[PDB]
DNA sequence: ATGACCATGATTACGAATTGC
DNA sequence: TTAAGCAATTCGTAATCATGGTCAT
């Protein structure tokens, strides 16, 4: 069932199992049509900017799960006026209405079973946790990590599955109420950490809650000590979990010394759940941890994370910005680098870029990507729509065929970057650096319907000056320069040559074979896509110098 | 140092706005007989060339062949900034960092210098593997155009039949069809409305419309057209200028 | 075959321009005297009646009757291909399955030929209304320009008293009415004005009347005829027919 | 009772149409002698004041002074007036919305609209002040400057040795476009008027668009540049002016 | 001469993808 | 017969609407 079965028939056997050894029969409700959406949570708004100083996290233990439990939450507890009229229940003591409006009974009349549920999956889920705990290799660290991720999910996959309008037992009452719960508990959380910790208690500072994601809040203490705002952070967590009922419980988990909130679900700094050392930089919601962009988004935006948060120095970071667009706009970066991998889906209404690819796959190969797997692609150049320039990253290792440069600049790469420096150097002063002033036009080897019987009349070199009548690879003005012309060009090819080399030298090593022909369909591997390209611009190159 | 005098600011923004859309890059090299700049669309199937002679120009002081990285859209928006009464000269220093374009008025005003920015497009200087094509056909430039946009309309891709001598034109959409039948016409009176079919060879071409209306912009330089069409060689649309000439080179889609 | 032959190409055109915005699809019926065609809106508040005789033809043969329902946003973009020198003639063989436009010239022989693909199972025509309380004229353009400029206070507009055409519309930023009477000195048989019983006091749609006042490009003058609790005529008159538009009141108590 | 009769339907047209779009909410002040009305941008760095006079209106009675508080509702209310129709204003007592009668020469064509009228205008204290420098150039060829060279920068410089210099330096590159008076030609509303300071400063090119669109009323545009105070841009009116206060942008 | 009509930016809407709780 | 929930951002393409350039008048 783990493999042909959602999360439903998890929940609908402890609900059978728990429900037999309570006498208790589970009535064949008529699933429902169907349902738009019920009211969710209430995201705080992000105050976006670069943070400096230290802003702790606090966030709740399975809150949902929590909430659930806490207020005698289930099936079996849920009454409404006219049951607890005629019941004469007390109010506050026997029943309770939650938020939503909906009415419940206390622990003192009936325990529900879905309490009993989430305490069996929260006391899994706090072994699995003891067990990353107690566990050194980070390969089994991250292996620990999914075991307690999908025992996380399964405990909310329980509110899941009560507000689930499609299955069994759709109980909107019960996952209105718990969001309701959740919705008035960050409020409230929030209320009391910016009440308790400001000036006239007798605090430095004036707490703020910089951002909130329906369960944590990310206090700022503006105390720029560390070690102090990990402190505080924990006591006002501590406070806080004693403003609530029994199995709700705050916890300080992490603090962000470098905070960089982009916008709303997005943002990235530094882990620091030591005084002494940062653990990592996380990346929430950007364009790096995403997988609809080229990996070499990915690898900018965590080299210029890297170099803003933990080295500090903006200047680099903006240098190597420039850097890669120097190499996207001169066809500087491998194939490998653009390849954009989308989500196929069984019926388009507006056509995709992957949808028609995988389309014209099927029509030329003879066989494409059914739904569900990931189309990977690149945006060619062209003027029709984009859904009509894409093309399977192998027919374009193949037919050579150009690499829409300024797509991949403007469109993958300007918005995030500018996003994440623009906090930090300004709009105008970000957004400058993304103009085009130089351009490689490749229109080599893609030899079809006009780029055939064409010529290069071969203009001359550092001024391009059409007057090339006299032979040579410099016309009767510019010789005085023939000594640097030469240079560059055998520097150039001084490296190309180097590189193809330990390319294919490389390959040889990995193919194990040495006498033998390295014919490898791998695309997987980084120097796919590279070691060919690198052999083109190299024979091209060295075409170049034979001018002399 | 180029020095490019014009008679009239009109002419070279309609030269730059005949391509503009289709080309947005373009290198153009100021030789010692005028001005020549050829591109290739991203779609390498549209490859546009422009020659002005120096005959066109009113002055022409570049002595050393110079290279100008334009940017299509940006030289655009600085000739829309230009009058109906301005001689609009183009200079450039030996090492050219920026353009400056003067729309000096011929009455005494105000005179419009403008610095425009130059890039370096590191692109090849391609030109065309000439080939007797299998009809040179001469036809007015608005008739052509507004053939291609009726036809256009309905489907996306143009055929153009050269037989027997009479000029025909077929689109078989979905919404149903378009076949326009013009024959070769000669008259006295209208040498624009001239149409002379050649009987070397017959011509059956579809070509994709979206690159025919871009075509068909560079409509207003010319009063009429010459295409050149060839089953094996790429299609030929002359534009012809007072001294050069605006001319594509399209390739049936195949 | 089916020989219609226009005038003028720039005749189809006009006419259809009404159709095209408020009219969908529409089937239409040949016959011996002219053409007919007629089609409500999806929302059941607007009927379109076309007639066409032949003294607006060249040359009229349609031996047999023909019924052909077609999309009229792909018709105006091969009637869009029409020069003001050439002839339209519609073209149709027995029991057509696609109409055929034929564009030619009387100086250089030019021959457009476009197809066009036509079936909706729908040919129901009916007209009741023959009597109404009232009846005026005005310039097509200057009804179109009172409409025009009263939809932008409101979303309906209420037309009839004595000897006086009375336009009012109330809304959010304010209220707005035009009051304009028959009798003018210009001396010009177009821009006159004429009113001939009961008043009437009925509001309309304005998106509707917006959709209507798109027809004066049929003609230059245009008749509206009032009735109480029953749809207003909106007549352009043609050379051999006209385009008359019935537009249903709105329940007002 | 207020009771104004434009001369022209189109004057009160074109008047609303030159600052219909950087404001929104403005009171106009009408009183015996006339009607003003100013107001601040929506930004809050373009003031416009609005002047008109007696005798501008056929008749203008403005029994007391009253005043008039949304100029989109104003301009769609006076499109519908046509070439050959007298606008007339009409307002009661302490008015909630106010009548404007298109009458027509012919008296069989009536066309009257009622249009609702709450604005707190921040009431300024303009001062006429001692500007650097003093020109004047004819409204089409300012117009024409400012539209060239807004799209090679947001920012636009502009008199120094009896002579000013609109230069606009963006990313594209950089314009610039000289400027000396003349009055050679026998009609003057072509000349270039100049008067003691040197002034260099610079504006956004947007708040310049929007003032730009007052050259629909005079064919001449007065500038008064100084250094320690918002620009003027004034159109001239037969009965009164329309004029602009922009503020600089930093130095 | 006056808007007419076609072409060209703003603005809105929604599908599609992915991630965040 | 079987499928946890919602909140949120970002991008692409179309539909619609304001506004200007040029033409029969
Ligand atoms: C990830 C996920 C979360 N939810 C909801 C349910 C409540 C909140 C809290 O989620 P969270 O990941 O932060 O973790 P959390 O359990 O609250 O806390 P701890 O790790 O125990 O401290 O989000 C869900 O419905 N489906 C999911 O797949
Ligand atoms: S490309 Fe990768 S898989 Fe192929 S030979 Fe080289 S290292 Fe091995
Ligand atoms: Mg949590
Ligand atoms: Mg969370
Ligand atoms: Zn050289």
């Amino acid at each position: 069932y783990l493999l042909a079965r959602g999360q439903q028939i998890k929940v609908v056997s402890q609900l059978f199992r728990k429900c037999l050894e309570i006498d208790t029969v589970i009535p064949n409700m008529q699933s429902q049509a169907s349902d738009d959406q019920y009211e969710g949570a209430t995201v705080i708004e992000p105050i976006r900017g670069y943070y400096d100083v230290p802003i702790a996290t606090l966030d709740f233990n399975s809150l949902y799960p929590s909430i659930m439990m806490a207020h005698n939450l289930c099936y079996t507890t849920l009454c409404n006026k006219a049951t607890v009229e005629r019941l004469n229940l007390k109010i506050d003591e026997d029943y309770v209405i939650t938020p939503n409006g909906d009415y419940f009974v206390t622990t003192k009349r009936r325990r529900g079973i879905l309490p009993i549920i989430l305490d069996e999956l929260i006391s899994a889920r706090k072994r699995a946790k003891k067990d990353l705990r107690d566990e050194k290799d980070p390969f089994k660290r991250d292996v620990l990590n999914g075991r307690q991720l999908a025992l996380k999910i399964s405990a909310n996959s329980v509110y899941g599955f009560t507000g689930a309008t499609v299955g069994k037992l759709p109980c909107l009452a019960i996952s209105s109420s718990v969001t309701a719960y959740g919705r008035t508990m960050i409020l409230k959380t929030k209320t009391a950490v910016q009440e308790k910790y400001c000036i006239k208690n007798g605090y430095k500072h004036d707490a703020v809650v910089v951002y909130g994601d329906t369960d944590s809040v990310m206090v700022k203490f503006g105390t720029t000590d560390l070690k102090e705002a990990m402190d505080l952070g924990t006591e006002a967590a501590k406070y806080v979990s004693t403003l609530f009922k029994h199995p709700i419980n705050l916890e300080f988990e992490k603090a962000y010394f470098p905070y960089l909130l982009i916008n709303k679900k997005r943002y990235a700094g530094l882990f620091w759940t030591n005084p002494d050392k940062f653990d990592k930089l996380d990346q929430k919601g950007l364009a790096s941890v995403r997988r609809d962009s080229c990996s070499l988004v990915s690898i900018v935006m965590n080299k210029v994370l890297k170099k803003i948060l933990i080295e500090r120095n903006v200047d680099g970071a903006l240098a190597f910005v420039r850097e890669t667009i120097n190499d996207i706009l001169h066809n500087r970066v491998d194939i490998s680098k653009l390849i954009i991998s989308k989500t196929l889906a069984p019926n388009y209404t507006n056509p995709q870029p992957h949808a028609v690819l995988a389309e014209r796959m099927k029509r030329r190969e003879g066989v494409g990507p059914n739904v569900g797997d990931r189309v990977d692609y690149v945006i060619i150049g062209g003027n029709d729509k984009l859904y009509n320039r894409a093309e399977d990253p192998l027919f374009v290792l193949e037919n050579n065929i150009q690499v829409d440069s300024r797509y991949y600049l403007t469109n993958q790469l300007q918005n995030p970057i500018i996003s994440i420096v623009a906090p930090i150097i300004g709009d105008k002063q970000a957004n400058g650096m993304f103009v085009v002033k130089s351009i490689k036009i490749n229109t080599g080897s893609q030899k079809g319907g006009l780029m055939s019987f064409i010529k290069k009349v071969e203009a001359c070199k550092s001024c391009k000056g059409p007057l090339r009548k006299g032979e040579g690879p410099l016309c009767s003005n510019c010789l005085a320069r023939s000594g640097e012309l030469y240079i560059k060009a055998l520097y150039d090819v001084r490296d190309l040559e180097e590189k193809y080399s330990r390319l294919w030298t490389q390959c040889q090593r990995c193919a194990g074979n040495l006498h033998s022909e390295v014919l490898c369909s791998n695309k997987n591997c980084d120097i796919f896509y590279m070691r060919v390209k690198v052999k083109k611009e190299l024979q091209e190159k060295v075409e170049q110098l034979s001018k002399w | 140092m180029l020095e490019a005098k014009f008679e009239e600011a009109s002419l070279f923004k309609r030269i730059i706005d005949g391509f503009k859309d289709c080309v947005q890059l373009v290198n153009f090299q100021c030789k010692e007989d005028g001005i020549i700049a050829q591109a290739v669309d991203d779609s390498r199937v549209l490859l546009v060339s422009l020659e002005i002679g120096v005959e066109a120009f009113q002055e022409y002081r570049c002595d050393h062949p110079v290279t100008l990285g334009m940017d299509l859209t940006s030289l655009s928006k600085i000739l829309r900034c230009g009058n109906n009464t301005d001689t609009l000269t183009l200079i450039a220093d030996n090492t050219p960092d920026s353009i400056i374009l003067l729309f000096e008025d011929t009455k005494k005003d105000r005179i419009a210098e403008y610095s425009l920015k130059l890039m370096d497009i590191d692109a090849d200087f391609l030109k065309i593997e000439e080939l007797q094509y299998d009809s040179t056909l001469s036809l007015p430039s608005s008739e052509f155009s507004k053939i291609v946009r009726d036809l256009s309309q309905l489907s996306d891709s143009i055929n153009i039949m050269i037989t027997k001598e009479t000029i025909k034109f077929v689109a078989d959409g979905d919404i149903g069809s378009g076949s326009v039948i013009i024959k070769p016409f000669v008259d006295m009176e209208h040498p624009e409305t001239s149409i002379k079919l050649e009987m070397d060879q017959p011509v059956d071409l579809t070509f994709g419309a979206k690159y025919l209306l871009d075509i068909i912009k560079g409509s207003s330089l010319s009063d009429r057209v010459g295409i050149r069409l060839s089953s094996e060689a790429p299609a030929l649309f002359q534009f012809d200028l007072k001294s050069g000439f605006l001319q594509f080179f399209l390739a049936p889609k195949f």
